């Protein structure tokens, strides 16, 4: 998931924004 | 914005900055 | 442990610390 | 909510666990 | 995204997040 | 400057990009 | 609480959150 | 010690609390 | 270098930075 | 103590070294 | 002061603490 | 540069200070 992806790979702020409430 | 390499608490900081007052949920695998 | 004011990014860092793999939600609107 | 409990007023690490999943 | 108060180390952490490899300048005197 | 824009007053992530190189 | 994997300054943050007003001592090897 | 253990292995908040004053 | 207000977690992060392997004590009661 | 020296009032990195071991 | 091993946002924190009101520029390779 | 050196190797605060404005 995002937690793993940002750490093992890269992730974008736009992808992060999907986890906002 | 640039892509991010974020582990541990740095991911949470980023979510915090990204989501602001909306807040967010942090849901690691397992 | 103790009680302190935990605000903003510090609050989410504390949640990350305390919840870790369980994950958590930060929902300031509440 | 968490902001009132932990920022505005103070909370313990245990109260913080209230917001874990 | 959102608008929040970003101060001090938090401001530079946000710049790091937002600029990353581009780099950035933090020039509070302005 | 950035402190006035983002700390004293509030700024978006986009405004923060103003200070990238 | 969950177990922690904490390096560098993250250990110090954790000690800070754990100890609060008691403070703490940070004593790495060597 | 604790500094090494938390980093190379894992450590608990309860173990951390031993370093409080 | 400079003089700034260093409080809370930021103070201990600064101590970690400045002391590193020497270690340090953070004893706010004093 | 350190809080008065560095938080309440301001301190240099050198003064911070006062609290190293 | 001790030598530092600083990656990612930790470098930016350090620059922040080191430079204070002077601010600083953060310029990674590439 | 400094960003790489502090991360891959070590760097000193004195070296860091060169990046201040
Ligand atoms: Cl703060
Ligand atoms: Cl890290
Ligand atoms: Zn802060
Ligand atoms: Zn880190």
């Amino acid at each position: 998931g995002i937690v793993e992806q940002c750490c093992t790979s890269i992730c974008s702020l736009y992808q992060l924004e999907n986890y906002c409430n | 914005f640039v892509n991010q390499h974020l582990c541990g608490s740095h991911l949470v900081e980023a979510l915090y900055l990204v989501c602001g007052e909306r807040g967010f949920f942090y849901t690691p695998k397992t």
